[PDB]
């Protein structure tokens, strides 16, 4: 019997709080299936490979033909616009200083590689390295992957330099170490934590993206999107041709053959039957293709967003840019696809406290500001809420409302006075 | 049949006739008489594009072969894509105005001749970033952008009987 | 502009036109039209050539049913969108970048349009920027100094807080700034005297 | 076939008989007895909703 996890009771009570003491900078990894192969499929050729009778009993159909390929068309303009609009999301190609003095962290893992040919980073060349003539013709994107690349090592470097500014208008450089620090700040630490514990984000950081480089460089069996997508594309192409194989009746699935043995009287049942079949076949390819178009086109108007609100700014929406508290995420292509590393602060070690709703000093309740008293046991403070950082309590961090006669589960306590 | 009959380097055993392929239909043949091998693929076939502006502005048009080298077809150009006939090349990059394919687009300019070129993703932009710089706006423009989103089809339908079997 | 509304419309038209034009196809009979069948051959042979007409126009028709079963998925899609972005944008305020027109969000305003809905996003954009030295932190009397809300900046001579996304410089006190620590740990502080409005009022 | 026959204001030409349609069904025709123009509309029809 399949097991939902473990069994994890929580202490819960009236006056009980756990607030953490530190925390873990996660990347996470998120891929994502933006464009299928472009592919066309020439009806008459197909159908009826040259041969006058056999094209002449297909045009009785009408337009069974110039449909099919209006709806391949359209796909393959879909797939073009699905790449647009994920990747052209910056006006300006941007790039990053020659140095490297981000603070302390290290996107030598991320940011383009010049020795090789096209400048895809290190984990891009991973990702590449890790995904692998009848009438059917597939047509090239119209970006190619060095083109990718430029725009994700652009989006790179505006995150890098300028944060989320560069997506709102003019990019304007700001310092990382300072950017890290508006991060945290917006996911409510107090930036006097990221300054503090600079070396150890930066250590963390370095350690996360090297994990995530080793866990792509080991496991096969990560990107299961893209290359379910390769493969279900390329089983439906191979069962389109196979269907070609197929006597729907008729005495030989060549067309040579028939013409070759009966005068065209006879031979045009045959080949009447051969027709339909063969249309009945590409008209259920195209109907799939169809379906499994839209399916990528919603994956793709969902890697935009993801994109738009991820990486161009950071994102308060809960698990939508990673597992954990969202400061960053970092954009990478991906063979008909995109694979973000989405940066997380992740509270990791928590203590038990008693806490309280309020502190009476005077006969007026105090409420805190931004944070939540807690004690040792003995002595009161107010702390930030995914920090322990204790202070004391003083009359700047509370605000007074009323008296001490309707705050239930109120303690008291002397507030200390600048 | 009709296709370009090859010598070939496939190992035929000697009861062996011709080949197949996926496609049950037959790519390699052993010739009746000298007992050798010819490979058969098919001659060329591919898609014909005609790269056109507006004939409201022009009546010149280059055509796209797609996927078909420039051997077996003024201006020839050899895309990725295929063979590109009739638009003139120009080391130039612009903005994409009639994509082709491989990251070359083409449009008409200037004596005005149908251009294609590798696109430009944009303007190169380095940041001039620092340890210590940080860049605050003293100004701020208020826009007002058109974001046009379709809601509703129109509300067909068909009488089935009338269409099939009409009275 | 109006391209991905004009398109919706045309895709239907053309769906019908090809529809209609399928009338148009023998499908193996003698004749496209129905009632000549009828009128030239005995039913013991004309039902053949009405199976024929029958059975193409019967398969024409489910194309174009599934056609618009996706066509129609397709729009119903653009219409959640749609539906979202009204109750995000226009009736509040949204933080989603690009989601509600490129640039900072302020307010929108829909107006109607055939099939379809178009929005006019404001959206609050900076527009000139300057050069300011920063520095993460300032320490006055060995205790490190962080904005409350702001970011330290300095014309090269004196140093300011500012608020991030407008110019607006005002003198370091100890409002604007809130006190962590000693002057070790963090890294890229800078020395700088942080006024304090209590002092001369104690003086008076 | 069935409609309902009105007078017309085609243009028809000596020799044209028939005025098709854009799917092939006879829309104007010319009264052989008296040489006018004379349409073809379908009598009517509709959903019946309840
Ligand atoms: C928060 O966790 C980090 C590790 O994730 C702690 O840093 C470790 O500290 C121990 C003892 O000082 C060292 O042996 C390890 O090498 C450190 N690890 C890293 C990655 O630097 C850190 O001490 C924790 N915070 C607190 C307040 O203890
Ligand atoms: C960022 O991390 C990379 C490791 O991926 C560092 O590159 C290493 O540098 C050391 C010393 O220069 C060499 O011994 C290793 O062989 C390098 N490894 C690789 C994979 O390049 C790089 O120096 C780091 N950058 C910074 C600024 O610390
Ligand atoms: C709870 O915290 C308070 C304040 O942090 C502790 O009180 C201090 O304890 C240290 C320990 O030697 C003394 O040096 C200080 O003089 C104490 N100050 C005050 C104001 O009491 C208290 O010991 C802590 N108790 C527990 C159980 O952790
Ligand atoms: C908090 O302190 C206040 C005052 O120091 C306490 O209020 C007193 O409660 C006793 C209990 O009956 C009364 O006899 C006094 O008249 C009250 N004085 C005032 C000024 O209110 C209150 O009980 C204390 N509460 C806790 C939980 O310690
Ligand atoms: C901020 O930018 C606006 C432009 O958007 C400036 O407004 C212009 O001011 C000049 C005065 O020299 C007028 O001639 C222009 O007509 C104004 N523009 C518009 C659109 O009305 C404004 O002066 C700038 N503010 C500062 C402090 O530089
Ligand atoms: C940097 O800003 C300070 C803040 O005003 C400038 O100092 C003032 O400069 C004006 C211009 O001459 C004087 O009238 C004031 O008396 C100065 N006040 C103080 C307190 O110094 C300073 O000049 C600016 N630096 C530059 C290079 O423009
Ligand atoms: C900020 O000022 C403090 C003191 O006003 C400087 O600290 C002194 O630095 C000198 C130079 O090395 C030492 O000789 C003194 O012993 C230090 N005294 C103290 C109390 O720290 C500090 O260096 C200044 N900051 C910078 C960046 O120069
Ligand atoms: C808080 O107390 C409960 C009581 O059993 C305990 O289970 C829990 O582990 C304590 N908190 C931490 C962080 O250990
Ligand atoms: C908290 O819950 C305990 C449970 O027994 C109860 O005894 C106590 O009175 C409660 N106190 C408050 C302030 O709710
Ligand atoms: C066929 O006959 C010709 C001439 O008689 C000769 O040159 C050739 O080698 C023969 N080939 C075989 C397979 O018998
Ligand atoms: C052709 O374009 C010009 C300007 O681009 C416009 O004024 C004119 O009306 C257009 N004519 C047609 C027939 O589209
Ligand atoms: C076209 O043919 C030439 C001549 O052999 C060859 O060098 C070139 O690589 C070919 N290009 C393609 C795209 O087949
Ligand atoms: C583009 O530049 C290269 C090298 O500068 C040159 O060989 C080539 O002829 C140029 N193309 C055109 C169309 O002049
Ligand atoms: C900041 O100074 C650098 C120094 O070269 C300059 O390039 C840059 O343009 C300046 N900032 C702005 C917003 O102009
Ligand atoms: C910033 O980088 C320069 C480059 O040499 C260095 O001299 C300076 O100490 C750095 N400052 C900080 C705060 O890292
Ligand atoms: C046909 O004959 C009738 C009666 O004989 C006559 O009224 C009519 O005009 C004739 N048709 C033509 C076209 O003359």
């Amino acid at each position: 019997t399949m097991s939902l996890g473990v069994e994890n009771s929580v202490a819960y009570s009236n006056n009980s709080i756990a607030i953490p003491t530190n925390f873990t900078i996660s990347v996470t990894t998120e891929i994502l299936p933006v464009s299928m192969t472009k592919t066309s499929v020439d009806c008459t050729m197909y159908i009826c490979g040259d041969s006058t009778e056999c094209s002449n009993l297909l045009l009785q159909y009408g337009s069974f033909c110039t449909q099919l390929n209006r709806a391949l068309t359209g796909i393959a303009v879909e797939q073009d616009k699905n790449t647009q609009e994920v990747f052209a999301q910056v006006k300006q190609i941007y790039k990053t200083p020659p140095i490297k003095d981000f603070g302390g962290f290290n996107f030598s893992q991320i940011l383009p590689d010049p020795s090789k040919p096209s400048k895809r980073s290190f984990i891009e060349d991973l990702l590449f390295n890790k995904v692998t003539f009848n009438g059917l013709t597939v047509l090239p994107p119209l970006l190619t992957d060095e083109m990718i690349a430029q725009y994700t090592s652009a989006l790179l470097a505006g995150t890098i330099t300028s944060g989320w500014t560069f997506g709102a208008g003019a990019a304007l450089q700001i310092p990382f170490a300072m950017q890290m620090a508006y991060r945290f700040n917006g996911i409510g630490v107090t930036q006097n934590v990221l300054y503090e514990n600079q070396k150890l984000i930066a250590n963390q950081f370095n350690s996360a993206i090297g994990k995530i480089q080793d866990s792509l460089s080991s496991t096969a069996s990560a990107l299961g999107k893209l290359q379910d997508v390769v493969n279900q594309n390329a089983q439906a192409l191979n069962t389109l041709v196979k269907q070609l194989s197929s006597n729907f009746g008729a005495i030989s699935s060549v067309l040579n053959d028939i013409l070759s043995r009966l005068d065209p009287p006879e031979a045009e049942v045959q080949i009447d039957r051969l027709i339909t079949g063969r249309l009945q076949s590409l008209q259920t390819y195209v109907t799939q293709q169809l379906i499994r178009a839209a399916e990528i086109r919603a994956s793709a108007n969902l890697a935009a967003t993801k994109m738009s609100e991820c990486v161009l700014g950071q994102s308060k929406r809960v698990d939508f840019c990673g597992k954990g508290y969202h400061l960053m995420s970092f954009p990478q292509s991906a063979p008909h696809g995109v694979v973000f590393l989405h940066v997380t602060y992740v509270p990791a070690q928590e203590k038990n406290f008693t806490t309280a709703p309020a502190i009476c000093h005077d006969g007026k309740a105090h409420f805190p500001r931004e944070g939540v008293f807690v004690s040792n046991g003995t002595h009161w403070f107010v702390t930030q809420r995914n920090f322990y950082e204790p202070q004391i309590i003083t009359t700047d961090n509370t605000f007074v409302s009323g008296n001490c006669d309707v705050v239930i589960g109120i303690v008291n306590n002397t507030v200390y006075d600048p | 049949g009709t296709g370009v009959l090859t010598e070939s380097n496939k190992k035929f055993l000697p009861f062996q006739q011709f080949g197949r392929d996926i496609a049950d239909t037959t790519d390699a043949v052993r010739d009746p008489q000298t007992l050798e091998i010819l490979d058969i693929t098919p001659c060329s076939f591919g898609g014909v594009s005609v790269i056109t502006p507006g004939t409201n502005t022009s009546n010149q048009v280059a055509v796209l072969y797609q996927g078909v080298n420039c051997t077996e077809v003024s201006n020839v150009f050899q895309t990725r894509a295929g063979c590109l006939i009739g638009a003139e090349h120009v080391n130039n990059s612009y903005e994409c105005d009639i994509p082709i394919g491989a990251g070359i687009c083409a449009s008409y300019q200037t004596s005005q001749s149908i251009i294609a070129y590798t696109m430009s993703l944009g303007v190169e932009n380095s940041v001039a970033y620092s340890n210590n710089s940080i860049a605050i706006p003293t100004n701020f423009t208020i826009s007002v952008t058109t974001e046009i989103l379709p809601v509703s089809m129109t509300k067909t339908s068909v009488d089935c009987t009338m269409y099939i079997c009409g009275d | 502009a109006l391209g991905k509304l004009q398109d919706v419309v045309n895709q239907n038209a053309q769906a019908l036109n090809t529809l209609v034009k399928q009338l148009s196809s023998n499908f193996g009979a003698i004749s496209s039209v129905l009632n000549d069948i009828l009128s030239r051959l005995d039913p013991p042979e004309a039902e053949v050539q009405i199976d024929r007409l029958i059975t193409g126009r019967l398969q024409s028709l489910q194309t174009y049913v599934t056609q618009q079963l996706i066509r129609a998925a397709e729009i119903r899609a653009s219409a959640n969108l749609a539906a979202t972005k009204m109750s995000e944008c226009v009736l509040g305020q949204s933080k989603r970048v690009d989601f509600c027109g490129k640039g900072y969000h302020l307010m929108s305003f829909p107006q109607s349009a055939p099939h379809g809905v178009v929005f006019l996003h404001v959206t609050y954009v900076p527009a000139q920027e300057k050069n300011f030295t920063t520095a993460p932190a300032i320490c006055h009397d060995g205790k490190a100094h962080f904005p409350r809300e702001g970011v330290f900046v300095s014309n090269g001579t004196h140093w300011f807080v500012t608020q991030r996304n407008f110019y607006e410089p005002q003198i370091i006190t100890t409002d604007n700034t809130f006190v962590s620590g000693n002057c070790d740990v963090v890294i890229g502080i800078v020395n700088n005297t942080v006024y304090d409005p209590l002092q001369p009022e104690l003086d008076s």
